RNA sequence: ACCAAAGCUAGCUCAACAUACUAAACAAAUACAAAAAUACACCAAAAUAAAAUAAAACAUUCACCUAACAUUAAAGUAUAGGAGAUAGAAAUUUUUAUCCUGACGCUAUAGAGAUAGUACCGUAAGGGAAAGAUGAAAGAAUAAAAUAAAAGUAAAAAAAAGCAAA
RNA sequence: ACGAGCUACCCAUGAGCAGUUUAAAAGAACCAACUCAUCUAUGUGGCAAAAUAGUGAGAAGACUUGUAGGUAGAGGUGAAAA
RNA sequence: CUCGCACACGCUUACAUCAGUAACUAAUAAUAUACUGAUAAUUAACAACCAAUAAACCAAAACAACACUAAAACGUUUAUUAA
């Protein structure tokens, strides 16, 4: 008989079995019967410019590291928003109901990259 | 990238990937188990570079320098005192290079020397009130330090000069993260001027 | 509805236990069946003058078909309970003195 | 989301991007996230193997920890 | 696995669709009827069977049509007939002597004098005199020609009474009905249909007919030339 | 090996542990409770005890409930809390002839029942034995109240009693409108089954109708840490101006 | 002298306690013809256990037979039974918290089927194995020691006559 | 529970039949491809758990055949051979 | 002596280059498309996925002129929308 242990690709069918790799689409299918590609699906990668790029990718042998301390959202808040909040209070003009100037975001269905719909692949 | 082993192996001063260890024991082979005493980590006194001495065998009473140490059978060896003498060069119509080899030696047969009075002592770890665990001789009462010994890659720190692809310690080491709230891909995209207007649609996940 | 007994006896349970049932205990004996019996005759409290039974406020005994087809679904009558009977027991009292 | 598939384990099924809303998706639509009765037993088949392996396993290492504490009688 | 019929058209159409034969067997797949199967391949030609259907509700009076061509039909033993008025064409069923060029009347008006009957004419039962051949007999007023419609099968009109119309049917039965239900008159075409001679046992293949089995069963009391009395009146008006 | 707890417990240690523990002690109670439906297709007898014929003894004697098999089309409907009787008999009623599987059902009509309270036509199947309980309650509206679950057997009856029971802890407008007075009058002669809100919405609900109500309820967004971060620097703010 | 033989381990089994019970992995893809990112729906279903057997046959009956109430007694008693085989209570009584948990269980034809539900056998449901042995060190194979003990052969074919022996 | 990928019969969708005699594509005739399997001889742990060689019957039809679907065992299907 | 080339269905690298074959596969050797190891390979134009909604439309394929019966798969156009 057959295998069953083997995996189920696109070359151990008929001609009609047509099994995609995992790549992604990048178009649909016109009026004649053609492949319109469409070029907003298609990934721009945004490559930056490396001329003046003083970095390699390896360092130093002597170089020393450092203890692990993984970034936290304590640490976030305390770097990006702590001394603003602290010092707004200070002055007395820190408004509760508004947020919004501090880099907090109400609604992520405004912005282009959301966080938790995940609108970017990378 | 690591090795996977089968329970059922056998350490033999071999590395567990290399060709002489996989002709020693074939994938298909699984051998009677050895009793290894439990010692953790917490209780493995024995280090590798500090100097020891020999309670039984051959070399009764001599001293010698750690030069590897094996975990998962409780193995201690030292650089040329227990040594068994064997034929490294072999060929068809020729022989030479006998070089005498050293076989491991354990735990119960090999214990730390202070270097002091170079006597055998009995080792306990011991908490010091600066907050650092170091190894404290109780025949005498002496502290034991850390035996630094050089790693298997072959290069001192003391002694390296950069390459073309090796960044400088002080480019490393320069700090210019501003931490904001903004992704990796939105300071990007301002960083290199990209602008996008239009905006997403409504989808649906379920 | 038809209403069955075991013809085989069941052990006893006194402590709150479930009965041992078995399979011979699924045999049962058809002793009656109370869609054969001759029903009971259903009494209404009339609340309009009908033709052909009387004047309203009177218990009248009616068969179930009627009083469950015509006389309820209509609003012609009522049922007989006792706090529907005092509403028409007072509204004789107040015809009779007035 | 935690849902409970047709085999009677509890997974953690991802959500996928859609351009129309879940009550109108053919291909969604025919999937089952509940258990019949009769994954029940199956479900009760599963524990019990898992508990006989971890049952096995200790006594295992019991063993073990016995035959090396009579081997090695250093205490 | 469940089949679905063939039969999912609802727009009328003048060309022939096609259609799944199933040999016997029912949606589940079994075989409900033997002997069937194997056939010619053919193709639909939907029939109107209620003749008197007005084209628009504005002129629901009687209409004339054209035949353009009688043609023969293989899902029914009689031929068919193409008749066109206003905007639209039907396929009826062809009476013995239709031909192409005729001029057909459909009506629904009773009068107190019977109408002259012509052969492809339609009219309800109350118009027609009372030895007239008639077929495509209808049942119930609207409901449309189950009733006689093999080839050169006709009924016979036998009494009008209370406004109620009496046939005989070509299995000798009589059939009572109202007088308003609309039947066309005259024998159906084909005629010499019952003295077609099948040449061989392939002829019946061709037809869709699979042979029988080769099972002796001896044969029981229902066998034998029961003379049994003609049924009674089969009435179709609901008497209040 | 054996499991610590017996199967039995499993599916009460599960309504004891988890959400199922959340739900309202009320309906964690009503459905722990679990009474006697009352005899439909077996007579009960009276005493306790009763004297053996052939004894002439005094002996010990109980009630076995005939086990009833309740098709899912009844949950649609009020069949009076009888169903189908799935069992055996004996041919010619005798013991030491054959015996055959029998299935007794109950007549099913097509009724048409008002309701006072909710002002509404319903068309459901029912029996006569619906028909006399519903004619000795004097009410499709006493007889739905009063009737427990044990006794309607019916998701639909159950549903029915919710209904009535919101609206008569409500005390909604929705029943006539323009009536005041009639509806003051049908009010108030329910008023023996007035029950709290917050018991009369989990009365006709199932497990798992329960279950998603409780999940509906405790649903909340995760807030942002922001804001907790915000109130936890504000606090300490607060805390060393107070402090000075 | 070949073929061969012997290890003591991998692990299993039965109970007690037990958190209170579908382990870890789940980046992406997975009920399209599973592991194929992406289009206007349809979704759900219940209806008794039967028989092999015992009654030396077999028709009424036939304990357990995937539904909780455990233990000491009442008691194999009252009862139910082609009153046969057999089935069989109840009223009423007894039961003092925890550790003291390991083994007069197996050692590779045994103990789980398991080195594994894998190879292999079937279209599928499904069935389902056998296979390990040196040494402290093989980073001691011009490698070292124990048995050379089964059947089968060789060393070493046979010389009238006979259940092969006495 | 699993089985109509073999086979029995249907449902869709396709495909084949060259030459000769006949106003013929006539369930006509000769005979190829093709489909069956009458008789004999080998084979009988075989090339083969049903074959080889020769010889035979049909070969425009109630014909052969590819793909896919359906009918499931108290049944299916059957030009009845249980 | 003559069952060859390709496509469909099916198997999945058994295909190609180099090297080795004491032994393992060929029912034996030679060596190798059938064994072993290393390295490479099948590049789209051919094939697969590749519009709906209403209306006009009875008139067979068999060189199809025109017919027989068993009545026969196979299509354009118009209008509205087709990223
Ligand atoms: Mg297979
Ligand atoms: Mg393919
Ligand atoms: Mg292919
Ligand atoms: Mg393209
Ligand atoms: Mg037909
Ligand atoms: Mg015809
Ligand atoms: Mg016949
Ligand atoms: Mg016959
Ligand atoms: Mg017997
Ligand atoms: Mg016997
Ligand atoms: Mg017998
Ligand atoms: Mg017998
Ligand atoms: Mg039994
Ligand atoms: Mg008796
Ligand atoms: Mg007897
Ligand atoms: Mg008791
Ligand atoms: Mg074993
Ligand atoms: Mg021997
Ligand atoms: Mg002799
Ligand atoms: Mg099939
Ligand atoms: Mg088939
Ligand atoms: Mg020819
Ligand atoms: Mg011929
Ligand atoms: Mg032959
Ligand atoms: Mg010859
Ligand atoms: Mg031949
Ligand atoms: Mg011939
Ligand atoms: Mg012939
Ligand atoms: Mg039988
Ligand atoms: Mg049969
Ligand atoms: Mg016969
Ligand atoms: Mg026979
Ligand atoms: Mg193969
Ligand atoms: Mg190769
Ligand atoms: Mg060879």
């Amino acid at each position: 008989g057959a295998d069953r242990m083997s995996k189920w690709t696109s070359k151990r069918g008929p001609r009609t079995f047509c099994k995609g790799r995992g790549a992604k689409g990048t178009g649909f299918h016109g009026r004649d019967g053609k492949f319109v590609q469409i070029k907003e699906m298609i990934p721009e990668l945004v490559v930056p410019e490396l001329a003046g790029f003083k970095l390699k990718p390896y360092v130093n042998y002597r170089a020393p590291e450092g203890t692990d301390t993984p970034l936290t959202a304590k640490q976030l808040f305390l770097e990006t928003a702590a001394p603003a909040i602290e010092k707004d209070f200070k002055a007395g003009t820190f408004d509760p109901e508004h947020l919004e100037k501090y880099g907090f975001e109400p609604t992520q269905e405004g912005k282009l990259f959301q966080l938790y719909p995940k609108n970017f692949p990378r | 990238s690591k090795v996977t082993l089968p329970p059922n192996y056998r350490y033999g001063m071999s590395r567990p990937g290399s060709l002489s260890d996989k002709r020693k024991n074939p994938p298909g082979t699984r051998r009677r188990r050895v009793p290894v005493e439990p010692i953790s980590d917490e209780d493995w006194h024995l280090f590798c570079g500090d100097k020891v001495e020999i309670l039984e065998g051959k070399d009764a009473g001599k001293q010698g320098k750690v030069v590897q140490v094996i975990r998962q059978r409780n193995w201690v060896v030292v650089e040329g005192l227990n040594t068994h003498y064997r034929y490294v060069g072999k060929t068809v119509d020729y022989r030479g290079t006998m070089i005498p080899s050293e076989a491991p030696l354990l735990h119960n047969q090999v214990k730390l020397v202070d270097p002091t009075d170079r006597k055998p002592t009995d080792v306990e770890w011991r908490f010091t009130e600066a907050g650092e665990r170091v190894r404290v001789s109780t025949r005498s009462g002496r502290i034991i330090p850390k035996p630094e010994f050089p790693r298997a890659d072959g290069i001192v720190p003391e002694t390296w000069i950069d390459g073309p692809k090796d960044t400088s310690v002080e480019d490393a080491l320069e700090k210019t993260y501003v931490p904001r709230l903004k992704t990796l891909e939105e300071e990007v995209m301002e960083a290199m001027g990209i602008q996008e207007t239009r905006r997403h649609k409504k989808v649906y996940w379920y | 509805t038809v209403i069955v007994e075991r013809w085989w006896k069941v052990p006893l349970a006194g402590e709150g236990r479930k009965p041992r049932l078995h399979r011979r205990h699924r045999v049962y004996k058809l002793v009656e069946d109370t869609k054969h019996r001759p029903k009971d005759n259903l009494e209404l409290v009339l609340t309009q003058s009908v033709e052909e039974l009387g004047v309203r406020g009177d218990l009248v005994s009616v068969k179930k078909s009627v009083g469950r087809n015509r006389l309820l679904p209509q609003g012609l009558a009522v049922y007989a309970s006792p706090e529907n009977k005092k509403l028409f027991e007072e509204e004789k009292l107040l015809r009779q003195e007035g | 989301a935690w849902r409970r598939d047709i085999f009677g384990r509890i997974i953690w099924h991802k959500f996928k991007q859609w351009p129309i809303p879940w009550y109108l998706n053919k291909k969604y639509n025919r999937k089952r996230f509940f258990a019949m009765p009769y994954v029940e037993r199956f479900v009760r088949m599963r524990i019990e193997k898992q508990a006989r392996i971890k049952a096995r396993k200790r006594s295992l290492e019991r063993k073990k920890e016995k035959f090396l504490q009579e081997k090695f009688p250093h205490l | 696995a469940t089949s679905v019929s063939w039969k999912s058209r609802t727009k009328y159409t003048v060309m022939p669709v096609k259609m799944r034969k199933s040999g016997g067997r029912n949606h589940t797949g079994q075989i409900q009827v033997h002997g069937i199967g194997g056939g010619h391949k053919q193709r639909y030609r939907m029939i109107d069977f209620l003749r008197f259907r007005p084209e628009h509700e504005s002129k629901p009076g009687p209409f004339e049509e054209k035949v353009i061509a009688v043609r023969y039909d293989p899902c029914r033993s009689a031929d068919i007939a193409l008749v066109a008025g206003g905007n639209r064409k039907r396929w009826i069923i062809a009476t013995e002597n239709m031909k192409a060029g005729d001029t057909v009347l459909n009506s629904d008006h009773i009068g107190r004098m019977a109408v002259a009957a012509r052969e492809g004419d339609a009219h309800p039962l109350g118009a027609l005199p009372v030895g007239t051949l008639i077929n495509n007999v209808e049942s119930e007023p609207g409901r449309g020609a189950q009733y006689i419609r093999a080839a050169g099968t006709c009924g016979v009109l036998l009494r009008k009474v209370n406004g109620t119309a009496i046939i005989q049917l070509p299995s000798k039965r009589q059939m009572q009905v109202l007088e308003t239900c609309i039947a066309t008159v005259g024998r159906v075409s084909n005629v010499d249909h019952n003295k077609r001679v099948i040449g061989k046992a392939g002829r019946n293949r061709w037809l869709g007919k699979r042979p029988n089995s080769g099972l002796w069963q001896r044969k029981g009391g229902w066998a034998g030339r029961k003379i049994r009395p003609l049924p009674p009146m089969k009435s179709y008006v609901k008497l209040p | 090996p054996l499991h610590k707890v017996p199967v039995g417990l499993w599916k009460q240690l599960r309504l004891w542990e988890g959400i199922y523990s959340r739900l309202p002690r009320h309906y964690l109670r009503s459905l722990e409770e679990a009474r006697t439906p009352t005899p439909v297709h077996y007579r009960p007898h009276g005493a306790k005890f009763k004297i053996n014929p052939k004894n002439w003894q005094r002996e010990r004697v109980e009630d076995v409930p005939i086990p009833v098999h309740y098709p899912p089309e009844s949950q649609l409907g009020l069949w009076g809390g009888e169903g189908w009787v799935l069992g055996h008999r004996y041919v010619n009623n005798d013991k030491l002839s054959k015996r055959v599987r029998k299935v007794w059902k109950p007549q099913l009509f097509q009724r048409e029942l008002y309701s006072e309270i909710l002002d509404k036509r319903f068309t459901v199947t029912v029996t006569m034995r619906t028909l006399d309980l519903i004619d000795q309650a004097c009410g499709f509206d006493f007889y739905i109240l009063k009737t427990p679950k044990e006794d309607l057997c019916s998701k639909f009856g159950m549903d029915l009693k919710r209904g009535m029971l919101l609206r008569l802890a409500r005390q909604d407008p929705q029943l006539h409108p323009d009536d005041p007075a009639r509806r003051a009058a049908i009010y108030d002669r329910y008023k023996a089954f007035v029950i709290p809100e917050a018991e009369a919405e989990w009365v006709g609900l199932t497990l798992d109708e329960a279950v998603e109500k409780q999940r509906l309820l405790e649903e909340k967004d995760p807030i942002p840490l922001f804001k907790i971060f915000v109130e936890e620097l504000l606090g300490q703010l607060q805390q060393q101006a107070l402090s000075e």
